[PDB]
């Protein structure tokens, strides 16, 4: 039996990760031999050694048993070692812990604090969809106990079966009614976090648990008001984490009441100016209480400090302190829009910022506050920034660039303008998925395109490897050829479009090796398209699709082959379905 | 609630890890993965928060070896932060000059600590004695 | 080393 | 065209670099660990790497991996084999290939370094010549670098004039698991410690096939190789004009030549072995191996590598002759026998435990591999007819050779 | 420590001055930037012990770009180093002045080099051939205005066997960056007296004799015959790229060879065992003759005819490696050795390398394509992968079926009733959408063909585009051929691509599937339901002309990407 | 001796050649 330091050298001795592996094989032989015997003295040792082995990235499925015998057993190290394994190596996808019920049943009425304790631990971190089932009748037996150790234990418990099992939630609602006069600040907590969840999984429990609110705010008082204790008291701020569930409680309590959001304004207002926000701990109490109160229909009071405590935020020079006001201003996008344009010119250098998750909530912000009138004006510093955007925020900047001019564009053709540029900008950063939404807004404007036909026309003959950008042009071609070019059936002046560079772009992208099978389709569906829209180039397809008909791809020959028997059979017919297709929203 | 807590070296070996997500080996594998090349791929000045899969992967390292946490899109940010610090505090109270060799050595008791400390991702214990006493009183049943 | 150093130096 | 050969450690630190031309920043380098790692994660690892338009092509050593950056169309060959050469070179001069050596032996690696190849083209590789400009512990170049013979210098002067060979048989076997035999050949390999005074030239002569064709003899048992690689002493014009095979041997041990011809005859050793592995129960190994060989040949040292479960634990070994172990590193059973007669027949029963719980993900089947040697044992039947060592001076020669029956890539396919 | 060493360097103690130069060096190589003290350093320049001249000379050209001005102090030191009298003296001072990335420093270095260009001693020969090509490729013009063309051409027509290849190698390269105007092209008596020193050169001296044919054209079959005959006992070197290099020399003199001739088949009959000796060089070196295999495979692909053996994939073998044996057995796959073939395809379809399993799934395909005669048997061991219960293998065997059925579905019937039923639960787009094609195209030999398309159905509309195109056409066949099995079927497929469908050629297609039902469904049975042509594989073989100018590139790292050198190269 | 095979002296060239 190898002790775990002696072990744990051993693998720090090992350089070369082949070295390494080997002397982890090694010392697996070794376990696996030990446990064949059925060891029960050095269980321990060679249960620690296999959890190490496990988490230093070895397989552990022959240890699955072993923890499941020492579980079961008495000694205490046994007993710890066991279920340090149940949590480590076993999860609900395991399909080794149902066995496991009946050891935790049996360990859930020992008489021991810290076996009843450490499998109820185990339980709630490795809760499965049917141990919650049949352990539920337990759980609810140890919540009502006085034990304060067992009452955090009890709550994480109950919390956990109700976030794996929903339906199980009416079972709870009796055994945590009158349990908010608990001193010990860990059982209060779990309360609070308890009665949090219970409200967020079901509205029922609202009513019910709406009544408590002024016990609520008499604890937060009184709370605050003990501002000195040795225990809880972290840098100046007593009870850090009751206060932060507190403050959570009150912004999910009474949203859409206005009792509740009033009950719970005089705290509120004496917490948003009776904290110190000079250590972390106080800045995110500031910050929960401004998330609480902006979640809640409180005073107008309330609204223009949280506003003035969030403009006072952004402008801290912390990187924590900045993503925490980009984040609140970003939650208070559509509540109180009209206050949020006044950080317009802090919005606009966050993008400048040299912090990833401060420039991604800069842009977030930016997205979110980009109203009717201001989208004109915002376009152009949107287009900077996708332009001298990184690499992986190229596409979010589009995307996101797309979605503003589809909600609030100021006009089609300003729209349709801004659309053109980031696709001919975008390149390889636009999603394939947004071209059916570009396709359909194509088709649903029926004013403008000769304008948007020329344009594509222009950035198609430029360049052809952007996928997405060539999609569009070739919809877009398929769809308003008898725009593009007029009165092209015979040889006339030189303009832009002859009827002839067309049809070489089409034979060019869908032989190119630049294609992926998608822009190929689309292009062989506008030459199928253009027998009947244009007419000037007829007769010239049909040989370019005869020739295509035996492409390699399965779906691009019978599309191609398909074309060809509609050009060679189903000339008169070839015009009578290709009508264009519907428009809607 | 935290998703999942992992102690990993500013080498990239892991020293801690608890995921309170039922996930696969391999996928926990490579979750864990992608976290350390995210992580050991920022600077200094990044605010110590990453959006990584929609989770508030916020990165605390007091030494050498990083911290990590994975906390839901539904609570504070500096939340997460006070409690990393509490439990550093607490680990290094009930150990005794907490150092990257004692770590490694007394990794079981690491464990036990963050068991009865944090349970299922959510708080067990908002006091810094009581959980230490608890501990204390834990170890020496034999 | 780097590794024999605190965590928090208190 | 490299354009600066460089040496890195197993932690990514560069332990030496010495550009060449200077085409390609030195800073380059750092990206090579992350692209390595990205490449090996990704399945997309190779010996030739490219950090954009520069290519860093380049093998792993026993501790660290030799990468030479190049930026224009440069011969990879010719990378490869100054990177042998090097590699070569040092395991001559140091007699360990690890970071101990690298920090310890600086000023004679950067002399070695900077005159073995200038502007990318190397000039100077034999180890033995290279000794007697660059020391460790300078006077003018031997003139062998410059004359025409620079693998055998001149002015060597011995006691006795003792030349000391080893044909060296490389047996590889490569059978399917349906019991046929795909690639079954034998590379025959001349190694020669030449030790004698002066520089005498070689007049090597065998029981060749074509040679005896050629002269007439074509009716005893002559060696038919499809390939014979002669070294660089070795006159290829010589080999070319009538199977002459004259050379000029140098100081020291030397490939001179290597042999490689197709096998047709049966195998020396037939391993019959069965899998009685029951589903998560148990497994039976019933391994019976027949030695084909000659019986007045005897195989030392043979050890039939069987690969067991990797998972398997408890195994018991009911065999009849030889050391049978489990090694747990390497997870398979060692069939290891001293001596093995020839037309012996070991017959093993073996009998491991396995857990109830399935793997996670399958382990494949490795092959089992036979690592018999048979010393005084020619298989290919290549004896060597005569060896002409004519000096200007005149002396009387005592030349001497073993023939070393080995397996090579003798591997068993598992079903 | 700084000033410290400053003191030490500035010290009259040889003794002193060797440690401080070894601590600067190794501080250097320890990755510290000495090249603040690099002035310091070159009052110690002019010593006596060669030895510190060594370091003092590898840190200047080390500190050389650095410091461009403070090198202004050595051009005096290289002058009197040049003129002493032992060779490797001079030879070292030549090889520094020639890596002084200095511009202000080449214009002074010139006389050095004329006066070494001459110089009697082969190591100082060799040491100017390589100074003169690399002040060539720091500085062209002053190279060309030095006048060291006359000089180098020269070289070779001098003794000293291996600084005749020096400066033959040195020639090449300055050719090689220049525009082919003046080139250095030799006639037969150039070419004959390079043969003569070629046996007399080294290992690395015998590619730079042999890289210097590789550019000639042969203009008569003589000239090719003997060259040819020179080159045939190159292929029995023991260095691997002597083996590739002569291999290369002999394929470009080929293309003027005559086949008529027995010179040919004497050619191709000796270079099958040098490329068989040289398939058993280091792991490093397989991936390059495999990658020159390939590339003269497609030249002349009956020399390798009947190497097949050679070609199997060891257990050990690399995944570079092992992933080129796939591509040469399929190269040099044929009906002779294709039950060896497939048993090896067979046995590489065990293994667990993911990647690999794919790689020998698409090898066994293209195989099966390629050979007709074996039709049978490939689609016998896809069924029996198919059987194996392998989502990977499941997915490449769904693959490699569709590939398989568009290429030779006339006698494809009897595998439908066995893919009917296959696992169809698997989710891959590559498999998925395999199988609703071989169904739609095949739903003659299944019964239940309808019953299986009301699964892939149920996601349609966010199933994929590849995917739900592939379903409509499907579901469109089944509607032609069977249409009172699949009436209402039609209908749902044309309500759900058309009104709950928003891909604009998935829209269209769906709409132009409903015009074509509305207007003839007789009509659509020539037109949807006809009979394709034959499909035109795509062919492995690189162009000719690229094949050609690949030819001359051989060994270098255009042939191993199979790129043109200017597709390549920054 | 010698483990895989004793070292035997070889002869000078074949004398039954001429």
């Amino acid at each position: 039996p190898i002790r775990l330091r002696e072990l744990i050298r051993t693998i720090r001795t090992a350089r070369t990760q082949a070295e390494e592996r080997e002397m982890i094989q090694k010392e697996c032989a070794a376990i696996r031999s030990s446990f064949r015997e059925e060891d029960n003295t050095y269980r321990c040792r060679n249960v620690a050694k296999l959890l190490y082995m496990h988490m230093l990235g070895y397989p552990a499925h022959f240890g699955q048993l072993e923890c499941l015998k020492l579980i079961a057993s008495q000694k205490f190290t046994d007993k710890r070692i066991g279920y340090l394994g149940a949590m480590l190596l076993l999860d609900e996808r395991q399909d080794v812990h149902l066995l496991m019920t009946n050891c935790i049943k049996n360990d859930l009425n020992h008489s021991t604090q810290f076996v009843q304790g450490l499998a109820l631990c185990t339980l709630g971190c490795m809760g499965s969809s049917e141990m919650c089932r049949d352990l539920a009748g337990e759980v609810e037996k140890l919540l009502k106990t006085s034990n304060s150790y067992l009452r955090k234990k009890a709550a994480l418990c109950a919390v956990h079966v109700i976030r794996k099992v929903p339906e199980l939630m009416e079972m709870f609602l009796p055994a945590t009614k009158n349990l908010l006069n608990e001193k010990n600040h860990g059982v209060l907590h779990t309360s609070v976090v308890l009665l949090t969840e219970m409200c967020e999984r079901s509205p029922d429990m609202l009513a019910h648990f709406r009544k408590l609110v002024p016990q609520l705010v008499r604890i937060l008082k009184n709370l605050i008001m003990s501002g000195y204790s040795p225990e809880h008291d972290v840098s100046g701020i007593s009870d850090p984490f009751l206060q932060v569930r507190i403050l959570r409680l009150l912004r999910i309590l009474g949203r859409n009441d206005d009792d509740s959001s009033e009950a719970m304004n005089d705290i509120l207002a004496q917490v948003a100016t009776n904290t110190e926000t000079s250590k972390n701990v106080g800045n995110a109490i500031l910050y929960e209480t401004v998330l609480t109160i902006m979640d809640i229909k409180s005073e107008s009071g309330l609204r223009v400090l949280a506003i003035n405590i969030l403009g006072r935020f952004l402008l801290n020079n912390d990187k924590n302190i900045r993503y925490v006001a980009l984040t609140s201003l970003l939650k208070t996008v559509q509540t109180d829009h009209n206050a949020v344009q006044r950080h317009r010119s802090t919005i606009v250098d966050c993008l400048k910022d040299l912090d990833v998750s401060i420039k991604r909530r800069a842009m977030e912000l930016s997205f979110a506050l980009v109203n009717g009138n201001n989208i004109r004006g915002m376009m152009k510093e949107l287009l900077y920034f996708l332009d001298s955007c990184e690499p992986e925020f190229k596409a979010d900047c589009a995307s996101g660039i797309f979605l503003a001019a589809e909600k609030y564009a100021p006009s089609k053709r300003w729209h349709i303008d801004t659309i053109m540029r980031v696709l001919t900008t975008a390149g390889s950063y636009v999603r394939d998925d947004a071209v059916p939404n570009l396709i359909q807004l194509i088709t649903n404007s029926v004013e403008m395109h000769a304008y948007t036909v020329q344009r594509l026309y222009k950035a198609i003959l430029g360049d052809y490897s952007q996928q997405p950008l060539v999609q569009v042009a070739a919809w877009c071609i398929g769809e308003y050829g008898d725009l593009l070019v007029s009165g092209q059936c015979e040889e006339e002046e030189p303009i832009q479009v002859t009827e002839d560079e067309v049809l070489d772009i089409l034979e060019s992208v869908l032989i190119s090796n630049m294609s992926t099978s998608v822009t190929r389709g689309y292009a062989l569906t506008a030459i199928m398209k253009l027998s009947t829209r244009f007419t000037c180039t007829v007769n010239r397809i049909k040989k370019v699709v005869s020739i295509y008909g035996s492409s390699i791809d399965v779906e691009l020959q019978q599309r191609a082959v398909e074309y060809n028997a509609l050009f060679k059979k189903y000339d008169h017919m070839r015009s009578a379905l290709l009508e264009r297709m519907p428009v809607m929203e | 609630m935290i998703h999942f807590i992992l102690l990993f070296s500013r080498q990239g070996k892991l020293r801690l890890q608890k995921w309170y997500i039922t996930l696969p080996d391999k996928e926990r594998k490579k979750i864990t993965r992608e976290i350390v090349q995210i992580i050991l791929s920022r600077g200094h000045r990044t605010s110590s928060f990453v959006d990584w899969k929609e989770l508030k992967l916020v990165y605390k390292r007091y030494a050498s070896l990083y911290f990590c946490c994975a906390i839901e899109n539904q609570d504070n940010e500096l939340l997460t932060l006070e409690i990393v610090h509490r439990y550093v505090e607490l680990l290094d109270k009930y150990f005794g000059n907490v150092c990257e060799l004692d770590i490694i050595f007394n990794f079981e008791k690491a464990y036990f600590i963050l068991d009865e400390f944090i349970i299922g991702g959510e708080i067990q214990e908002t006091s810094k004695k009581i959980a230490v006493k608890a501990i204390e009183d834990s170890d020496m049943l034999q | 080393k780097g590794e024999n150093t605190s965590l928090l130096h208190p | 065209s490299a354009s600066a050969v460089y040496v890195l450690d197993l932690k990514g630190k560069v332990l030496i670099c010495r550009n060449y031309r200077g085409d390609v920043d030195m800073s380059e380098v750092e990206h090579f660990m992350p692209i390595l790692m990205e490449k090996e994660e990704e399945g997309m690892l190779s010996p030739i790497l490219a950090h954009g338009g520069v290519r860093f092509m380049w093998i792993k050593h026993n501790n660290l991996y030799l990468v030479a950056t190049s930026k224009k169309n440069a011969c990879v060959s010719l990378v490869f084999s100054f990177l042998y050469k090097v590699v070569q070179v040092f395991s001559e001069y140091f007699k360990e290939l690890e970071e101990e050596s690298i920090r310890d032996n600086f000023v004679i690696i950067y002399e070695l370094l900077d005159e073995l190849m200038d502007f990318g083209y190397p000039q100077t590789t034999d180890s033995k010549i290279l000794q007697e400009y660059i020391t460790q512990e300078a006077p003018r170049p031997p003139a062998t670098v410059t004359n025409a013979v620079s693998w055998r210098s001149e002015g060597i002067k011995y006691r006795k004039n003792e030349v000391f060979l080893d044909v060296i048989e490389a047996v590889n076997l490569l059978v399917s698991a349906n019991g046929n035999v795909l690639r079954s050949e034998i590379v025959g390999s001349i190694k020669m410690r030449v030790f004698l005074s002066g520089m005498p030239e070689l007049r090597l002569g065998l029981n060749d096939k074509v040679l005896f064709d050629n002269t007439g003899r074509g009716k005893s048992k002559s060696v038919e190789l499809e390939d014979v690689k002669f070294h660089q002493c070795v006159r290829l014009s010589r080999f070319e004009n009538d199977r002459t095979i004259s050379f000029i041997p140098p100081d020291g041990e030397f490939e001179l030549m290597s042999y490689r011809l197709n096998t047709h005859v049966k195998p020396l050793i037939w391993i019959e072995s069965v899998i009685e592995k029951h589903s998560h129960s148990r497994i039976e190994y019933m391994v019976k191996a027949k030695s084909q060989f000659k019986r007045r040949s005897t195989a030392n040292n043979v050890e039939i590598h069987i690969p067991v479960p990797n998972d398997a634990d408890s195994p018991k070994f009911k065999t009849t002759v030889g050391s049978v172990k489990w090694v747990p590193e390497n997870s398979e059973i060692v069939w290891s026998v001293k001596s093995f007669p020839g037309g012996k027949e070991y017959l093993m029963r073996a009998h491991f435990g396995l857990p109830s719980v399935e793997a996670e993900d399958k382990e494949g089947k490795p092959p089992i591999s036979v690592k018999f040697e048979i010393p005084y044992f020619t298989t290919s039947g290549i004896q060597v007819r005569y060896l002409k060592i004519i000096e200007k001076s005149g002396y009387q020669a005592l030349p001497w050779v073993r023939y070393i029956t080995q397996n090579g890539d003798y591997q068993l396919r598992t079903q | 420590e700084i000033f410290e060493l400053k003191a030490e360097l500035n010290s009259d103690k040889k003794e002193k001055k060797k440690e401080a130069v070894k601590k600067v060096i190794a501080s250097m190589t320890v990755g510290k930037d000495v090249s603040a003290l690099f002035p310091d350093v070159v009052n110690c320049m002019q010593t006596d012990n060669l030895e510190l001249k060594k370091l003092v000379y590898l840190y200047l050209m080390n500190y050389a770009k650095s410091q461009p001005d403070m090198a202004i102090m050595a051009v005096n030191t290289f002058v009197k180093d040049c003129e002493d009298p032992n060779p490797l003296i001079r030879a070292l001072a030549v090889r520094t002045m020639g890596c002084i990335r200095v511009d202000k420093i080449t214009e002074y270095l010139c006389e050095p080099l004329r006066k070494c260009l001459k110089d009697e001693d082969p190591y100082v020969r060799k040491t100017a051939a390589v100074c003169v090509a690399k002040l060539h490729d720091i500085n062209a013009q002053l190279v060309e205005d030095q006048g060291f063309l006359d000089t180098l051409k020269d070289l070779i027509s001098d003794s000293n066997p291996m600084v005749v290849a020096n400066a033959v190698a040195a020639l090449s390269e300055i050719a090689e960056s220049h525009p082919s105007s003046n080139l250095l092209d030799l006639n037969p008596q150039s070419i004959n007296k390079l043969l003569t020193a070629l046996n007399e050169c080294t290992e690395w001296g015998q590619i730079f004799i042999l890289d210097c044919l590789a550019n000639y054209m042969p203009k008569d079959d003589r000239e090719a015959q003997s060259i040819c005959e020179r080159v045939t006992p190159r292929l029995s070197h023991a260095n691997s790229a002597v083996v590739l290099s002569a291999v290369k020399v002999l394929m470009k003199f080929m293309e003027m060879l005559s086949k008529d001739l027995d010179y040919y088949g004497t050619l191709l009959k000796k270079l099958a065992p040098p490329l068989v000796t040289l398939l058993s060089a280091e792991p490093e070196l397989q991936y390059v003759a495999l990658r020159n295999i390939n590339l003269i495979v497609q030249k002349r692909p009956e020399i390798l005819k009947h190497e097949m053996k050679v070609f199997f994939v060891k257990y050990n073998d690399p995944i570079y490696v092992k992933l080129e044996k796939l591509d040469i057995m399929i190269r040099l796959a044929s009906q002779a050795n294709i039950a060896q073939v497939l048993a090896e395809l067979r046995e590489y379809a065990t293994e667990v390398d993911v990647d690999f399993v794919r790689k020998a799934v698409r090898a066994i395909g293209r195989c099966a394509i390629k050979v007709e005669q074996s039709a049978e048997r490939c689609v016998s061991t896809l069924l029996d992968l198919i059987q194996t219960k392998v989502n990977y293998v499941v997915q490449e065997a769904i693959v490699v079926i569709k590939d398989i059925f568009r290429k030779y579905p006339n006698k494809y019937e009897s595998v439908i009733a066995t893919l009917c039923e296959n696992l169809d639960s698997l989710d891959e787009p590559e498999a998925r959408a395999a199988m609703i094609w071989i169904v739609g195209e095949y739903a003659e030999r299944i019964d239940n063909a309808d019953e299986l398309l009301e699964s892939f159905l149920e996601g349609f509309h966010d199933k994929s585009t590849q995917v739900q195109l592939q379903l409509l056409t499907a579901i469109v066949k089944l509607f032609l051929k069977k249409p009172t099995e699949t009436q209402e079927l039609v209908q749902q497929v044309l309500s759900l691509a058309t009104q709950d469908s928003d891909n604009p050629d998935l829209r269209d297609r769906g709409y132009i599937y409903w015009r074509l039902l509305s207007t003839d469904p007789v009509a659509a049975k020539e037109v949807v339901l006809a009979e394709k042509p034959l499909i035109s594989e795509e062919t492995d073989l690189i162009e000719p002309t690229l094949l050609d100018e690949l030819i001359c590139y051989i060994g270098t790292l255009a042939s191993v990407y199979h790129k043109p050198p200017s597709a390549f190269v920054e | 001796d010698r483990k895989g095979g004793s070292y035997s002296q070889a002869a000078g060239s074949d004398s039954a050649q001429s």
